[PDB]
């Protein structure tokens, strides 16, 4: 079980599609040199984002985001990710979201947001 | 308190598949 | 910073947790990567939580903790030798946090197959204070 999310789910969808096409919206393909600097890009948009839509007073959030774009396979599945925890299921939760490309862009890209209350 | 530290990763550039190929039998002459 | 559990240990739970799970599996399988997966993420937390636990039991639960797992095929030869090699996709994942930066962190481990295995398994762990 988990906590409610601190920010609603189509906020954060929206946070995180944005990031996400900022950082790869206009990459032709997947380009491993880059992908790095794209990572850095998305996840620092996201938690930024986040930490401001969290609060009114201190911080009453810790949050931890991971990113991880992931190239496709040549055209004519084959990775599963998943994430389990032990905190507050009263106030601790998790968000996960994927950026599906379409077989042009070649890369896929999965966001997970995990927030810890206090 | 709480602040934000940099970032950390996992790590996998491409690597192409080993294809396998079809052979003839072979001839001897 | 410093994890609760030495990273040598950490490693020897993760690669236990990774062959009990897919030790015998002949190849990649996606129907059941959902269970490898959380009999994975299962496995390692059970057993962070019991090497984190101070043998004065008056202590409550010192962390919170997040296992993340993630199981990749190798690419497929087009067919469906030479020297054996592996070929894979692109990848790259980082993580980002706004912490508790003397007490909280993560930790990684990787479960490299070869090319008769079919597939690799990623983890990580994240461990909050209190």
């Amino acid at each position: 079980a988990q906590g409610p999310s601190p920010i609603p789910t189509n906020r954060l969808k929206q946070i995180a599609a944005d990031a996400c096409n900022d950082a790869i919206g206009s990459a032709e393909f997947y380009d491993h040199a880059k992908t790095e600097q794209w990572n850095h890009q998305i996840i620092n948009t996201i938690l930024k984002a986040v930490i401001a839509e969290s609060q009114p007073t201190p911080p009453q959030f810790k949050f931890a985001v991971n990113s991880t774009i992931v190239q496709h396979l040549v055209p004519s599945r084959g990775m599963h990710s998943a994430t389990g925890a032990f905190w507050n299921d009263k106030t601790d939760g998790m968000w996960t979201y994927k950026h599906e490309g379409d077989e042009s862009k070649g890369m896929d890209v999965v966001v997970m947001l995990i927030w810890i209350a206090v | 308190l709480t602040t934000v530290p940099l970032t950390t990763i996992y790590e996998c550039p491409p690597s192409p598949v080993k294809e396998i190929f079809s052979y003839s039998k072979g001839i001897q002459t």
